[PDB]
């Protein structure tokens, strides 16, 4: 995964990394949400999910990273494949477990849909306000 | 802080009694000021600008003769060589200015000239933050230069670099300059103790350097009562006096047995001189935090070069602080920029030492110097 | 509270102000909605929650004012704090009173998810479409 | 002397007129980076039926926190009662003064005192205070602060300044 | 002392990180210590040319 189209006013937002990420994340694609000091986490942190992120090399806690909250990210596969090899599905939703931080295109409701494929490495990403189902039958 | 876009409604015309906000505005536009003049001399007397070279290269071995033959040949010799290097951080900061249209057909130019000067004043504030947290954070941290890692160092602080021996006296690993004093106010014991800690590694007066101590107003004030063989604090007992610069307040000599110690003059570096006691010169200095007292090695062999490097970028249209034009523009919003970097990393990393005052336990970096904790 | 990134195609809008703002607002940030008539009201109108509004100082009805979906607010504290001292609590998700338009970070299932703090000075606002739970068991 | 606030009009509108410091509201500016609240204070009580220099260290320096400092080229004066001054002129580096506090730095008279034995031939490090200020006559100095005999001051007071 | 021909392997580099190996042995071409100039002055001080071996 690589960010496209990224938007510095309102699209993304700048937040400090609350700790190391390898280089076997680097162009992998996580949910990532904000802990109760203010740093981003993968998963929901206190915030829920807050947007998506990818590092194109590994980085240190306290480091700046610009999470995506409205943007395109393209080579995009899920968050489990191969980063620049295991690519997406055309044409469908996909969404975030908010434990993990892991995206795929299988919904569940307490999982939070993070945007959808335009052919298959292309995620139009458009983050929901909350999880898919809160009120489950 | 305060932030946002600067709108109308942040601006104010006149006051009650009738004067106007541009006039006031009009005294901050222009005016430099002296305490970033102050933080301004602590960096420029306690950095360098960064340059390349090794560190000192180790002495070959030595040769002997062997005594002669009138048939046989002598056994032959042989040497080889060694050296290394140190590097330094590297860090990207930057600020912004949001305005709306309105606001910059109806302010006044006096309140954007000093949104300008303080931004010059937030640079002066970084640099002086981060190379007192160069000395001050007792950590090692790690550096990425050319996409290769690399370790950029405190003062020796306990880790595995070895001191190298001087005049026959070798050090350990776990050497260290980041001391604890044992007690809740400074002793003649613990001066006398720091300052040979950094006159081990050489930096003597008999090799032309002077010691300098900067300490906060509460520490001075104990120092300045050492007189030679009575208690201190602790139950330390004092092996000289303390003797006032020139241009104190007078003061009576206790004793036919005159004060164990030169006058310092009145000055060290532009800075105003309190006293001296061994033969270290004591600078009361602002900026200090209130438990701790830095002492400098400076000048003769060994310190012709200040005790932290500056590592600015490597391309002259990246150096010094920069104006970005910025992405928003004319109607309805309008955006600017101020971008520096540049880094940091100690060279000599026993030309001087960190003291705290406290009574037991390891040392605390001062709050107001911890690494990852603000930019002032 | 106080806008810092605003982006005015698609971030915000401009709609007219339905009744005069007074300088007790000022600096308050309020969730806001349309009226039938097409005019700016705290909480809900019959848009449900179309955005949230600071304004720096008071305002008179059918002025101009730019309601952000999208963007950054610093300064910020909960509606009912004072302005510029009492700010909010970091990596926290706020919410919406419908009724009021007051913000605080209390979820429940009638109010609307205004955005999330990064840190405790800085919201980024990202309004959501409707109540947090449309369906409670 | 009078530490309470007063209201003044000018062209009819209201302001303002100020003691010294005296625990209202005003903060003082910040200066060489101290940082200072609201009721900061400049009416000080001493603790003691008897002067101390740690009453004068104190007093000296709650004016130098200010500025108004040697460095900035004032001069500090203290007009007192004799019945401090007999008091603050047998204040002695190191040696203990009537509450138990032990003297940061000694009092040196001026000249033109009466003559005073030294222990040593240099006997003085520094130089003697001046005679004469503003053509009143100066006792001597404590802390950099000239001492006058000021008979209008009343018994239980010092001002510096 | 360490003893023995100078073969190949005994050198160990042309440059390592930019510095070349000639540069640093050129540092010691002509260096005196200070102990041996000491020691010089010593035998000059403490000795005589014999011109009369008995």
């Amino acid at each position: 995964a690589r960010y496209d189209k990224y938007n510095p006013y309102g699209g993304g937002f700048r937040a400090p990394l609350a700790a190391d990420w390898t280089d076997a994340d680097a162009g992998k694609l996580y949910a990532v949400g904000i802990n109760n000091v203010g740093a981003v986490v993968k998963g929901a942190g206190q915030s829920g999910v807050a947007g998506v992120l990818v590092l194109t090399k590994g980085a240190k806690a306290g480091s700046i990273v610009d999470v995506m909250k409205f943007g395109e990210v393209v080579e995009f596969g899920p968050t489990s494949g191969t980063p620049g090899t295991d690519f997406g599905a055309a044409g469908t939703a996909y969404y975030a477990d908010t434990s993990t931080g892991a995206i795929n295109s299988t919904s569940g409701e307490a999982k939070v849909k993070v945007g959808h494929t335009v052919g298959a490495q292309r995620l139009i990403v458009a983050v929901a306000d909350g999880v898919v189902d809160p009120s489950p039958a | 802080n305060q932030g946002g876009y600067n709108t109308a409604g942040d601006i104010k015309y006149k006051t009650a009694d009738g004067v106007s906000y541009d006039s006031l505005w009009n005294l901050f536009s222009n005016v430099t000021d002296e305490w970033n003049k102050h933080k301004s001399k602590m960096v420029q007397l306690m950095t360098f600008p960064v340059t390349n070279q090794t560190e000192k290269v180790p002495r070959i071995g030595q040769f002997g003769f062997e005594k002669a033959s009138e048939f046989g040949v002598p056994e032959s010799k042989r040497t080889e060589l060694s050296f290394y290097q140190l590097a330094y951080d590297f860090e990207d900061y930057d600020l912004a200015f949001r305005y709306t249209w309105k606001f910059l057909r109806d302010a006044p130019s006096s309140q954007i000239k000093a949104y300008h000067n303080q931004a010059l004043q937030a640079d002066a504030k970084l640099i002086h933050r981060k190379v007192m947290e160069a000395i001050f954070d007792n950590r090692e941290r790690e550096a990425d230069i050319e996409g290769l890692p690399y370790k950029v160092y405190p003062l020796y602080n306990g880790d595995n670099m070895i001191p190298p021996e001087y005049n026959g006296t070798t050090f350990s690993t776990g050497h260290n300059h980041y001391l604890v004093s044992g007690g809740t106010k400074i002793d003649s014991a613990d001066v006398e103790m720091a300052a040979d800690h950094i006159r081990e590694h050489g930096y003597t007066e008999e090799n032309g350097t002077q010691l300098i101590a900067f300490a906060h107003k509460a520490e001075i004030q104990e120092v300045r009562r050492f007189r030679f063989g009575q208690t201190n604090n602790n139950s330390a007992v004092a092996n000289y006096d303390f003797v006032q610069s020139q241009g104190e307040s007078p003061l009576y000599l206790p004793n036919a047995d005159g004060l164990l110690g030169k006058q310092p003059q009145s000055m060290w570096k532009g800075l105003r001189v309190k006293g001296s006691y061994d033969d270290v010169l004591w600078i009361e200095e602002p900026t200090m935090p209130a438990g701790y007292v830095l002492f400098l090695a400076t000048g003769g062999t060994l310190a012709q070069q200040n005790l932290v490097g500056l590592r600015e970028h490597e391309d002259a249209a990246w150096r010094g602080l920069r104006q970005i034009p910025g992405n928003q523009t004319r109607y309805p919003l309008i955006d600017s920029f101020y971008q520096r970097s540049f880094g940091t990393g100690i060279r000599q990393r026993g030309g001087a030492v960190v003291l705290q005052i406290k009574a037991s336990g390891t040392y605390d970096i001062p709050t107001k110097w911890t690494n990852g904790g603000g930019f002032e």
